[PDB]
Order: structure tokens, then C-alpha cells, then sequence
RNA sequence: GGAGGUCAACAUCAAGAACUGUGGGCCUUUGCCUAUAGAACUUAUAACGAACAUGGUUCUUGCCUUUUACCAGAAC
């Protein structure tokens, strides 16, 4: 998180980041509500080299800057008791959600063309649904019904139709499936609690209701609005979570000084060590590993040192691993260390607490207490119902 | 190079103070006695006949050209040198009609 | 005011939907905000259609910022915008 | 051969004078045979040290260069509301990464980072061992 | 330190200078010099 | 004529990553463009020295009666 020093001179500074963002192009600049601008990079080095050139060759204003940070993503857990129909009432939605197979995912994540018996990459949604159902029902013990089913999917997540009218009036939902293919990617792209992007979540479209006389750009609009608060409202009944980068780390040292790396390790509280290879000829290991992106601030030069300069590490996603963090997203009584490290018993209502109160969605008048909760939408009366039987906490 | 610097003298001569020149650079850089008197012809020519010589010296001045542009830009340095609070107020009541959710009126 | 729960974007977005006009984020455009500080504030902006018209507006406070033609935004009513 | 005259300027050598000369010094030799043991110990992160007003936790301590830190200002920026404080943020880690983990330096320096991290072996044991020879430190191929 | 500093917060900071404002007025300026500079402010908040 | 010298004098050694000469074209010698020949020594975790001292001025300190003598950082 940057902010310029003197504030006088923040029209220099964005000129600045209007270069580097070309020159370093993975770079990711955005700008928030708070003017809090987010740099978004590989890593510690990369952030190191983009300031160095931001200190010294661009903008040679000096700028403060944050705590090494993470970004999350937010994702349901278990499945919609609920399947509530949310009207901006001419139109009535219901939308469950519910997780995908890990399976599926792990080859969403790598782009694939299904090569020989490998699992085919979604992408081919122009493909025959007859050769595309016969790659989901063949790989995944997946549903017969939902191949033909599927609509559409997007970076994380899938959707999916069931209910009568589809079988009552196909054609009529068939107009307005590119409406909802809208709602959809609006849906994704932000999220229920961090507005940060959902992930791993498969939609399934319970049911929709149209309004008498139809419309022509009434029906246009209104639907896709709506179809947000259904998937928002779909996934927060689902058990929701809060998704922390996990990076794979791979190590390398002299074969007597394993031990100390693995204290490192146990210290870091993401992570934990897969492989230990022996490499051939040399005296050397190759300690495969994983630790999370929001525990990695500092990791690199703790492992450098501690060895005495034998070893070396790298700490790299492509996997795009992603991982629970280990709190429960919606809880009150969730501790706050205030200064201290959280108790991993809640650190994801941390977490949430905190990406809120940066990205101004939730107003405090210094520490604000609104968590997002699924009573907003539903309107109370539907939620008075909800909150008797325990479904709400 | 001027013909005033050619003839290294300085700068409304009549006709007669145009010969009365010639004759006194003449005697200091006589060609006979010791390039640069060709142009002291040629300029004496024209200054020989106080028409010429007026003319000529009718087309420093430049400089002043320098004076004017200075005098531009110190005019242009010293000249220079020399409802929203309505529009949020109203936003903050639409909000909490939607909070209370009391029907909007047709704003 | 803390205590209203709900936050204005909402204002907005309830409005756009009687409009039928349609708002999107646009990720990566800004532009440098005039509040009556000698400063400016930085706000992302996103872009309403009616049909095929597309404008866009930032809101900082409690505000709807609409661009002057020259350049620059200029804050407006609410009820001030018809696209 | 061995030297330039008298004069005694331009020294050349022969192999196995130099490795005797190699074995007699051994007491006043480096003795260490990779970069990559000094680590923080180089100049430049000595440098980075003192403009920071850091310290190596057996390196020298220095004035501060930059005496007043004691002007603060506030903003919503770091406000503790908006922050996560996971890992210390520790003293070595400033050195290191200069411009990242260090809020506003001045006159620093770029480290170097890293080097291929040395493998090298060697045996002073028995000098009747072959000079090629699979050491029992590798593994077996 | 800063942290158990007292905390700026608009609530906070506008109840000070309320309190301070009120008493400011009712002492006349005649009798004595009441500044804002001289004084200190703390305020006890539920966010402090 | 070759090897040298605890011999000397005179050149040169911190810069658009950088030298010099020469051929041709334009402006009017400079300068720009084009063609060609030769570049010792010193430089990239930057420099003649794989080493390492002192002084002056100006600020900031530190000892603290005052001056020399000083404390430890910076710029020139
Ligand atoms: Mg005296």
C-alpha cells in the first residue's frame, strides 16, 4: 500500500505509476476507495526492484509504505439450506451453491485441451455439450443430468440450471442466459464479504421467476443486479470462507543443516514440507514445501541466515493454491489481539475485519462492526424466520 | 561585423564627417603604409553622400530588441503571480430513507 | 450517521435500477478528485448505460461525480442525472 | 625467470612453489571459500546499516546520519484498524530488502542478493587419496 | 507510546473541543487567559 | 645491437560508458552528417593503492567555565 509523503506532490507520483505499470507489466496497480493505492507483485525482490525504480528513476518524490501484505479470495463451504428467491417481486431468483471437487479445480487452475485421458480444460464451452458432457461424466463420476445442464463458467466457478421451468419454458430463460451470464461475471469479479473474488463455487440455479407481460428493457436491467444478490445470498448460506495464497516453496541445501529448515517451518504456521529429494552427485536436497502468502513477509532471508548461507529458497504460485484460513468468516465473538498476533482459533474474522475496513465498504467510526451478513438482503421478515431455526449465526 | 567594427570606430555623420572619417582612418591604417579597406570604400561610398549615409544607417537596436523580451517576461510573471456541501447533504437523506425504507419520493 | 448500516453506492445503484440504466467498476481507469480540500482525491470510476451510452461517474463523501465536457468532475444531484 | 631484476617489481611464479607458499600460510590464510558466507556481513550492507541506523548483531554501530526521526504524521494510512500484524517485521529483514521493508531510506545501497551456493569439495587428509575421487558427503547416483 | 496514546477519533477530538469551547466562554477573557494551546484534552471513548 | 637499473626528464591517468587521426558532404573555422585506420594504463559488488592517514570551512551533536587539544556524523 502506498501513499506519497508529501501530499502536495501525489500528482507526480501518479505519473509515475502510470509508467511502471507498462514497464514491469505484471505488475497490478489499483486504486481503492480510501485512495489507498494497492501494488499487487511476484514477490518480496520484485517489490524491492518496482520502489527502487519508484524512489530513484520515476517519481524522485519519497513515499511511505506498508507491511508486506497478502490478498485473499472468498469461497463457500457445505451448501444452502435455504435456496432463497431474491426479487429486485416481477422476478423471483434462487440460487444454490455449493463446493466443487478438488479434482476439477486443480485442472481448472491449469489450463488443459483433455489431451489423450487428461481431464479437458472447461474452455471448450463452444465444443459439442455431447463431447464436453462426455469429458465431465467420464472423469468425475460427475451428474448425467448437469452435463447437459451447464450453462456457462468462469475463471473459478461454474453454473448450473435445475429446475422446472427449464423443462416448462426453455426458450423464454434462453433470451435472457446471456442476461445471466452477465449477472454472473459481475457476481465473481467482487464478492459477498471482501468484495474479493470468489472461488471454487459452483452454482446452481434452483429457480427464476418472470413477471406478467414480460418486458423489453425492463427485463434487460433488472436481471442482472438480482442475479448478484442471488449468488451473494446463495453463497453465504453455504458456510463461507476466506482463501489465503499458498506459495509452493522449494528449498535447497546441504543435507546435515535439514533440521534447522524445518524448524523454520513449524515457526511459519502456513506451511509444511511434501518432498525431501535427494539430488544425485551433490550433497545437496531439494526440500519441496508450501507456506501461505500472508505468512511469507519475511521467510527468504530468515532460511539464508539461520543456515549460515548454505541453502537457498524460492517462493513461487502457479498452482494458484489456495487454502482455508483457519477461523470461522462470520463470528462476533472472535478475539482481536489488538497489537498481537491472532489466535489461529479465529483469524479469518481478522482477516475479513481488516480487508473491509480498507476497502470502504464498511463504516466505523474507527473500528467498525458489520459483518457481512445475509439479513440485508432477504429483508427482515424472511429473515426473522430464518434466524428461529438456527440457520443464522 | 559592422562596418563601424571593421573600421574599428565607433558608431547621423553628415557627408562631410563621412570624408572627414575616411581621411583619419587613412592616416592611422594607410594601405600603403601598413582587406579591411575595401569595406572602408565601400561604406564611405555610400556615407560620401549624406543620402546613402542615412539610409544605410536607417536599415544595438537588436538589444533593445533583448529589453523588449526581458520586459515581456517580467510582465507576464508578476500579473500571474499577483453547492458541494448541498449536493452530500442531500445524498446522506436519500440513504437513510433507504435505511428506514420509507418509500423514495420520485426525487 | 456511523450507526446507518447502509452505505450510499447502494443509494445509487437503487436509483440506476428504476433508470434501468445499467453501472459497471472499470478496473483499472481514475480520476484525481477536487473536494473542497486544496487537495485531491483519487477514486476508482464506473460507467452506466441506458442502451448503448456509456458515462461515468465517481463517488467520493457522499456524491455522484459526472465529468465536465472539457474535462474534470463536476459533483451533481441525484435526481441531476438523466445520461 | 622468477622476477622482473633488481629493480624488484612484476613477480612471476611457478605451480608448485605457489602451492607450497599456499601450504605454509595456512595459519594467516581467508580460509573461507564462498561469497555466499558473508551474507549481511558485505560493505554494502554495513553501508545500508548505518544511513538505516540499523545493526548486523555483530556489526558496527554508527551515528544516525538522519538525526530526527521524531517528526510523526498522521493519517488514516497505517491506522493498527487496517492493519494485520502477522511475522515481527525483524530488524534483518530492513537490511536486506532496503527499499521494501524500510519506509523512506536514503543514501542506500543495492546488496547484491544472492550467489550459486558452493558445493565445493576438498580433502586435506590423506594426500595419497586421488585428486578425482566420489567423496562420501554425495549422494549415490 | 502511541498505542496507549489516546487515540484521534472524530467523536473523540469534537467532544474535547466542545467541553473546552463551553468553558472557554464562560470565563471572561478579562479576569484571565484561558488558550487552547495550554490545555490538554483527554478523552475517555469506547474507542479509547 | 640485446638484457637490465630501488636512474632521471617530459607526457597521460575518472568520463555522453566516455579516445585519437584521416576521407567525403552541408552551414559558415566551429558545428552536424557520412566513410575509414589505430586504440597503452585504469574501471562494474565500479577504479590508478585488492592498501588507508591528516587538515580547512560549514552545518548538526558530544564532553562542558573559556582557548588550544578534543567527542562522531554529514556536505564541500
Ligand atoms: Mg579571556
Amino acid at each position: 500500500v502506498l501513499q506519497p509523503l508529501l501530499p502536495r506532490e501525489l500528482p507526480k507520483l501518479l505519473d509515475a505509476l502510470n509508467k511502471i505499470s507498462k514497464y514491469y507489466p505484471g505488475v497490478i496497480i489499483k486504486v481503492e476507495e480510501s485512495g489507498e493505492h494497492v501494488i499487487l507483485g511476484n514477490g518480496e525482490l520484485y517489490m524491492d526492484c518496482l520502489l527502487y525504480d519508484l524512489r530513484a528513476s520515476y517519481a524522485k518524490i519519497e513515499i511511505k509504505i506498508s507491511d508486506p501484505l497478502t490478498v485473499f479470495s472468498e469461497s463457500c463451504s457445505n451448501e444452502s439450506f435455504a435456496s432463497i428467491p431474491v426479487s429486485n417481486p416481477g422476478l423471483s431468483i434462487s440460487v444454490a451453491a455449493e463446493p466443487m471437487d478438488s479434482k476439477m479445480i486443480q485442472d481448472l487452475s491449469r489450463n488443459t485441451l483433455g489431451k489423450g485421458q487428461n481431464c479437458l480444460d472447461i474452455d471448450g464451452i463452444m465444443d459439442n455439450p455431447r463431447k464436453l458432457s462426455k469429458i465431465l461424466r467420464t472423469e468425475y463420476g460427475w451428474d448425467s443430468l448437469a452435463s447437459r445442464n451447464v450453462w456457462s463458467f468462469y475463471n473459478g466457478n461454474v453454473l448450473i440450471n435445475d429446475t422446472l421451468p427449464d423443462e416448462i419454458s426453455p426458450e423464454l430463460l434462453s433470451k435472457y442466459k446471456e442476461q445471466i451470464i452477465q449477472g454472473f461475471y459481475w457476481a465473481v469479479k467482487e464478492g459477498p464479504l471482501a468484495e474479493e473474488p470468489i472461488y471454487g463455487v459452483q452454482y446452481k440455479l434452483l429457480s427464476i421467476s418472470v413477471p406478467s407481460d414480460v418486458n423489453i428493457d425492463v427485463m434487460k436491467s433488472q436481471i442482472i443486479p438480482l442475479m448478484k444478490k442471488a449468488c451473494y445470498v446463495g453463497l453465504l448460506t453455504a458456510i463461507p470462507i476466506l482463501l489465503e495464497p499458498i506459495y509452493e516453496v522449494d528449498i535447497t541445501v546441504h543435507a546435515p543443516l535439514l533440521p534447522i529448515v524445518e524448524e523454520l517451518m513449524k515457526k511459519r504456521r502456513g506451511s509444511r514440507i511434501y518432498k525431501t529429494i535427494k539430488v544425485a552427485g551433490t550433497p545437496l536436497l531439494e526440500v519441496r514445501g508450501q507456506v501461505p502468502v500472508i505468512e511469507s513477509a519475511g521467510f527468504e532471508t530468515d532460511l539464508r541466515l539461520s543456515t549460515n548461507g548454505l541453502g537457498m529458497c524460492q517462493l513461487y504460485f502457479w498452482h494458484k493454491i489456495w487454502r482455508k484460513v483457519p477461523g470461522d468468516v462470520l463470528d462476533k465473538d472472535a478475539f482481536i489481539p489488538k497489537l498481537k498476533p491472532a489466535p489461529i482459533n479465529s483469524l479469518s474474522r481478522d482477516f475479513v475485519m481488516k480487508t473491509r475496513r480498507r476497502k470502504g465498504i464498511s463504516t466505523g467510526g474507527f473500528m467498525s462492526n458489520d459483518g457481512p451478513t445475509l439479513e440485508k438482503y432477504i429483508s427482515a421478515e424472511l429473515y426473522a424466520q430464518l434466524r428461529e431455526n438456527g440457520l443464522v449465526p | 561585423l559592422n562596418l563601424y567594427d571593421v573600421l574599428e570606430l565607433p558608431t547621423y555623420d553628415d557627408l562631410p564627417q563621412i570624408k572627414r572619417k575616411y581621411r583619419t582612418l587613412a592616416l592611422k591604417y594607410h594601405p600603403d603604409k601598413h582587406h579591411k579597406f575595401h569595406l572602408l570604400s565601400t561604406a564611405t561610398n555610400i556615407l560620401t553622400n549624406a543620402d546613402v549615409r542615412p539610409h544605410y544607417d536607417r536599415w544595438r537596436k537588436t538589444n533593445d530588441i533583448e529589453r523588449n523580451k526581458l520586459i515581456q517576461k517580467l510582465e507576464e510573471s508578476e500579473s500571474s503571480t499577483i453547492d458541494l456541501l448541498q449536493i452530500q447533504r442531500h445524498g446522506e437523506l436519500l440513504r437513510k430513507l433507504k435505511h428506514f425504507n420509507l418509500p423514495y419520493g420520485d426525487w | 450517521l456511523g450507526k446507518v448500516s447502509s452505505s450510499f453506492k447502494d443509494v445509487v445503484e437503487d436509483y440506476c435500477l428504476e433508470k434501468g440504466y445499467l453501472i459497471s467498476k472499470i478496473p483499472n481507469r481514475y480520476t484525481q478528485l477536487p473536494y473542497g480540500r486544496d487537495q485531491d482525491c483519487i477514486v476508482p470510476l464506473f460507467e452506466i448505460r441506458n442502451g448503448k451510452k456509456k458515462m461515468e461517474v465517481a463517488l467520493k463523501h457522499d456524491i455522484l461525480w459526472v465529468e465536465d465536457s472539457s474535462g474534470t468532475f463536476k459533483p451533481i444531484y441525484l435526481w441531476a442525472l438523466d445520461l | 625467470k622468477k622476477v622482473n631484476g633488481t629493480s624488484y617489481k612484476k613477480w612471476s611464479f611457478d605451480l608448485p612453489e605457489m602451492s607450497n607458499l599456499y601450504r605454509l600460510s595456512t595459519p594467516l590464510r581467508d580460509e573461507v571459500t564462498d561469497k555466499n558466507y558473508y551474507y549481511l556481513f558485505d560493505k554494502k550492507s554495513f553501508f545500508n546499516g548505518k544511513a538505516l541506523n540499523n545493526a548486523i548483531p555483530g556489526g558496527p554501530k554508527f551515528e544516525p546520519l538522519y538525526p530526527r526521526e521524531e517528526e510523526e504524521d498522521y493519517n488514516e494510512f497505517n491506522s493498527i484498524d487496517r492493519v494485520i500484524f502477522r511475522v515481527p517485521i525483524r530488524s534483518e529483514y530492513k537490511v536486506a530488502f532496503p527499499h521494501l521493508y524500510n519506509s523512506r531510506p536514503r543514501s542506500v545501497r543495492i546488496p547484491w542478493y544472492n550467489n550459486p551456493v558452493s558445493c565445493i569439495i576438498q580433502n586435506d587428509e590423506e594426500y595419497d587419496t586421488p585428486a578425482l575421487f566420489f567423496d562420501p558427503s554425495l549422494n549415490p547416483i | 507510546p502511541k498505542d496507549s496514546r489516546m487515540r484521534l477519533i472524530r467523536q473523540d477530538v469534537n467532544l474535547g473541543r466542545a467541553v473546552f469551547w463551553e468553558i472557554q466562554s464562560r470565563v471572561p477573557t478579562s479576569l484571565t487567559s484561558i488558550k487552547w494551546e495550554n490545555a490538554f484534552v483527554s478523552v475517555y471513548s469506547k474507542n479509547n
